[PDB]
């Protein structure tokens, strides 16, 4: 049963800086890892699929890399509309699972 | 493009198919081998009006849209034309959705007759992955 | 353009059966796989299951078999049933397509004595 661990739990940053968030898998899931954003009182929003495949309608400042067990989501120059929760999800094995979340807090 | 065996196994592995929903990597190589002969451009028109496309022979009645197919469902939301490329991206993304149905790999008929119950990992031995 | 919408009660009692509905608009439910996801009060998300095109279902074992997911092709809806709820089923329930591209707005269900 795959456990996904997200670090840091909280990340404070000033607008215009660049940040990197981590998502680590307890077992190898190849490239089967998706990233979502969730702003306050809104449904989740899919930002990246399959570890690095970009999706139309999403700012280009978001990109993802990694494979196997270690994944990253980077945000180049974070803007104010970026502050909220970030979650990773694996779809390699049933049950699908989620990481605990990283909060991106305005510092 | 016609893949070599070890070339396709290393690509399918970088594409996240090793152990995807309980199916080991040799299943995916053995399937490509009997469904298309490792050819990304293979096409086959069927009795029923549908056409099968690409290296994993994805069908136009359920999975991609070729505009000539009757009750077209387009589950992968993708024109069939996009699966006849040298880049295996799209074909893998749709095949991951196909295998996530309860029928699993049984949707690939050559895989059902030539790979299921065989030593499928032989399709990856002798290769640097 | 596809739109999803959750409906159902917002307050239920322990031990009854929670039932929610997801109405899909803009395309038929026969063109995707559909799922139910819930978010617990400390940001914890849980993928509940999904129904695939053949009618086969995949349920999370954390639910212990109290769930059922069915669909109604003529109404273009699909459904969640969750049996014998307890205060631990208090959460925000979302309907979404299998890949996470479309999500409804989410509906907060509270389980409580009354």
């Amino acid at each position: 049963d795959i456990v996904l661990t997200q670090s840091p739990a909280t990340l404070s940053v000033t607008p215009g800086n660049s940040v990197s968030l981590s998502c680590r898998a307890s077992q190898s899931i190849g490239n089967n890892l998706h990233w979502y954003q969730q702003k306050s009182h809104e449904s989740p929003r899919l930002l990246i699929k399959y570890a690095s495949q970009s999706i139309s309608g999403i700012p280009s400042r978001f990109s993802g890399s990694g494979s196997g067990t270690d994944f990253t989501l980077s945000i180049n120059s974070v803007e104010t509309e970026d502050f909220g929760m970030y979650f990773c999800q694996q779809s390699n094995s049933w049950p699908y699972t989620f990481g605990g979340g990283t909060k991106l807090e305005i510092k | 493009k016609v893949f070599g065996r070890c070339e396709l196994a290393a690509a399918m592995k970088r594409h996240g198919l090793d152990n995807y929903r309980g199916y080991s990597l040799g299943n995916w190589v053995c399937a490509a081998k009997f469904e298309s002969n490792f050819n990304t451009q293979a096409t086959n028109r069927n009795t029923d009006g549908s056409t099968d496309y690409g290296i994993l022979q994805i069908n136009s009645r359920w999975w991609c849209n070729d505009g000539r197919t009757p009750g077209s469902r387009n589950l992968c939301n993708i024109p069939c034309s996009a699966l006849l490329s040298s880049d295996i991206t799209a074909s893998v993304n749709c095949a991951k959705k196909i295998v996530s149905d309860g029928n699993g790999m049984n949707a690939w008929v050559a895989w059902r007759n030539r790979c299921k119950g065989t030593d499928v990992q032989a399709w990856i031995r002798g290769c640097r992955l | 353009d596809v739109q999803l919408q959750e409906s159902g009660p917002s307050l239920v009692k322990p031990s009854q059966t929670l039932s929610l509905t997801c109405s899909v608009t803009g395309d038929s439910i026969t063109s995707d796989y559909w799922s139910w996801i819930r978010k617990f009060p400390g940001n914890r998300l849980e993928y509940m299951g999904y129904v695939s095109y053949s009618g086969s279902t995949y349920y999370n074992p954390s639910l212990k078999s109290r769930i059922s997911i069915t669909r109604d092709t003529s109404k273009n809806q699909y459904y969640l049933d969750l049996n014998s709820v307890t205060t631990e089923d208090t959460a925000t329930y979302y309907c979404a397509n299998w890949a996470g591209d479309y999500w409804g707005q989410g509906t907060l269900v509270t389980v409580s004595a009354a």
